[PDB]
């Protein structure tokens, strides 16, 4: 349990959906509570707030300070450095930034309910599989019609590194439990995903009992001439 | 009475579908689609360039048929946000079979007037591309 | 050969291809070759030019002047006026105005060679039909394989008013004689048609050996997925 | 006003098909609308009819007379000579004849309407391409249901000399606007073409919606 | 660094993939690895292993006491007990047992790959969805044909408690990446899952390239005009 420094990155929720992202400079492994000094190099925006010392499972202390009002700098790929003086002995520094430069925009796929779970007219599982995102953190929400569903109704599974060779990618899954009654009525359900290396902010996909698997599809091919113009 | 799930302008492929009740029970119901494709008999490999061979091969990727690339708003608690609706629209332009009547298709031609060559932009879809 | 004034429009080629748009104001009838006076209502600073009078078959004298730079004004639908003083008399006046009411562009349709000559190879006739256009002047050019073809080898006929009721419209027909060898090899020909009522100055249609249909034709039509998720 | 004599060739109209064709002898460049004497040396025995004098925009006069009796000897290569005593001074002379030295019979080709029009119904453009007349004159008419159509329904374009060497020919085009319904229902259409150097008084071609066509396109629709 | 005693059940892998099950009694809060002498009462059977060389980041010590031969009593649903007496704390005691009150046989479904991946080449994504009972422990494996695939090829998530009331159940999902070529060629893939209550230990569901309800797709061609 020796003194050590680390920087806790801003949450994706604040960067994409919220209004004020912040960075936290944290020392841990400290025997002497309080008395530590936390100085940010980019002393702009709003003053950092020093938080109270808290004991961990070993009785050592965690002491940190948070710098708010930093979303505008991160949206440009900027950087932050923290220099700290231990409450006991030494000078320690570190840096972070919001720039990885080897990202893969997400691919959001939706899997409709299994036949085994919809033939009974009970409850359905809509599975959202978001694939490929190099900075591992995802914002997953679900929509029922045009309204957001409460987060207590989602099971969102943490990101895991994908196996194999090549560029690193990760999967995230979430399951929404849906009443077969509203699926029968035709209510639309959609998965909403956030990830910074992606344009126009967020991404979404929607499914219902029309997009799902059909039965006895009718296909009509028409040969055309004219000018080859579709009207 | 059918719901239109997809209406593409490059590959006319109106994909309607509707809840057709079954013959077994009134509760059980069936879903059926109407993939209505329109294949051009007279069009070149590419429609942006008129010096390409005629098109005798057509493939219709359903995902590409039912696409969505018009951002939408979403009431995320208290922050309405813009929404990409697919992971496909990403432009190299996509391969296109038929002309979109609501888009302007043109070609450059070296015509010689008053003694000199000039690059004139001529319409390929003259009944469109109006103000 | 009585004293008279008339005004003449710019050439359509000057309007669509070049930049030297101009209007001609012409006196006729007068018996005196001596210089007359031309006044241009637009009252531009640019040098309006009195050129050279011409004697007609009966010894009657024709005089004319040219107003240059009539470009944006015609594209904007602006009118022009000319007042002239005869050496033998007083003043005459007249105007030109662009048709901004029935500005209908042509529809262009191209036709392959007829079967009688096509069966004999030798020399074929390709034809271009320009129909249902109102203003009385059209620019028609014939092309080769992405290469302009010399005017001495194509035959363009004058516009001719269409039958029936409606806005005044004209037809134009043109014939390009084509070596059967270039036809058999599939050299690509095209009709280029230009006009001021067309949003773009020109439109093009093409002919080649496959503009019709071979006797053995097939098309591969593949619907992929079919039962997939239609968003 | 420069005096000059010219003879007007008999027009195809009335020639290969009508009775009592005629030839006109005309003086131009006159200052006197009277006194011209149009003596005719084909010696058929027919008296040419003197016509009323007319004026140009400048006042110059033109005076002419018309000889009846043409086709029977004109189409045989006979030379009709005219000498006119000038209203004011002197005489002028000239001749007319059918020139059989280097003539060419026509070729008539009909083009069905384009698919671009057929797809839109409305009216279709049936076009008659008439290639390779030696001189310029031609009679172009159409038939609808084998009945003649009025001149008001035509769009016939002036003869123009054909490009190329080792030839002296003309090309003419005509367009007929035909309701798509009559085309789809099978009304027959024909182009009649008349010219001097010819085996008959009517060379024609016919078109319909139907012909031997390359239209059996095999469409292999595959569900994959 | 306070004293405590707990009992850790055998891994499910130890009770379904053959039998090599043991219970680990953990003795925590030590300031000396020599620690304490502990006793046993899982029915009977003299077999104990004491590992003393264990430390936390706090620098404080823990002892792992392994009792082999426990599988049969987990299959019966019987209890086990562990006791120790430390110079640091006196006597610590605890028990462990299989939970049957909220134990329900599982419910497994498979999701065929999404459409976009089928239109494309490269790779696909087969998803195995498993519903777990409250005393939840899941072994998720996959088959390519009849061969077991290495865990290095899976992506398996941890269980999350489902929303609702009246019972506690969890969901897990796992994804297998499948080559498009072997998919189109007819290689079969399957999700095997091991669970406590399942009578036969393991269950299996399968995905084919033809999986799902087959359809009468009606296809016709129209040579008539009208375009579109
Ligand atoms: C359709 O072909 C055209 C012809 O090249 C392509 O579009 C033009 O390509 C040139 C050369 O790269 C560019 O300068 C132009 O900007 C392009 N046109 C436009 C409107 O952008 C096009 O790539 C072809 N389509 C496909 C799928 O191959
Ligand atoms: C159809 O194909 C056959 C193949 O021999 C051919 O004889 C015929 O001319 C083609 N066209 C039509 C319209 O049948
Ligand atoms: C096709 O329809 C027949 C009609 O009785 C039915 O028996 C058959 O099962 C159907 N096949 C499929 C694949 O739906």
């Amino acid at each position: 349990c020796q003194p050590s420094l680390s920087l806790q990155r801003p949450a994706l929720e604040d960067l994409l959906l919220g209004s004020d992202a912040s960075i936290t400079c944290t020392l841990n492994g400290l025997r002497n509570p309080e008395g530590a000094v936390f100085t940010w190099e980019p002393s702009t925006g709003k003053d950092a707030v020093q938080k109270k010392a808290v004991q961990n499972s070993c009785g050592c202390y965690s002491v940190s300070s948070v710098l708010p009002g930093c979303a505008e700098r991160w949206n440009s790929g900027a950087s932050f450095k923290c220099t700290v003086t231990h409450p006991e002995s030494g000078t320690l520094t570190g840096t972070i930034a919001k720039v990885t430069v080897n990202t893969f925009p997400p691919q959001v796929h939706l899997l409709p309910p299994p036949s085994e779970e919809l033939a009974l007219n009970e409850l359905l599982s809509l599975t959202c599989l978001v694939r490929a995102f190099n900075p591992k953190e995802v914002l997953v929400r679900w929509l029922h019609g045009n309204e957001e569903l409460s987060p207590e109704s989602y099971l969102v599974f943490e990101p895991l590194k994908e196996p194999g060779e090549g560029a690193t990618t990760y999967l995230v899954t979430s399951v929404l439990r849906v009443s077969a009654e509203t699926w029968k009525q035709g209510d639309q359900y959609s998965c909403m995903v956030g990830h910074e290396a992606l344009p126009m902010n967020f991404t979404q996909k929607t499914i219902d009992r029309l997009s799902g698997k059909p039965t006895n599809v009718s296909v009509s091919v028409i040969m055309s001439e004219g000018d080859g113009i579709c009207y | 009475e059918a719901t239109i799930l997809a209406d593409n302008k490059c590959m006319c492929t109106r994909v309607t579908s509707r809840i057709i009740p079954s013959t077994e029970d009134p509760n059980e119901d069936i879903v059926e689609r109407n993939i209505r494709i329109v294949v051009p008999l007279n069009n070149r490999e590419n429609i942006s360039d008129p010096t390409s061979p005629l098109r005798r091969n057509f493939v219709y990727h359903l995902s590409d048929v039912c696409k969505k690339c018009d951002p939408v708003e979403v009431e995320l608690e208290d922050q309405v946000v813009t929404a990409t609706q697919s992971n496909i629209c990403n432009e190299v332009p996509e391969t296109c079979y038929m002309y979109d009547r609501n888009k302007c298709y043109t070609t450059m031609v070296p015509l010689r007037y008053h003694g000199e060559t000039k690059m004139v932009q001529a319409a390929l879809t003259p009944d469109s591309c109006y103000p």
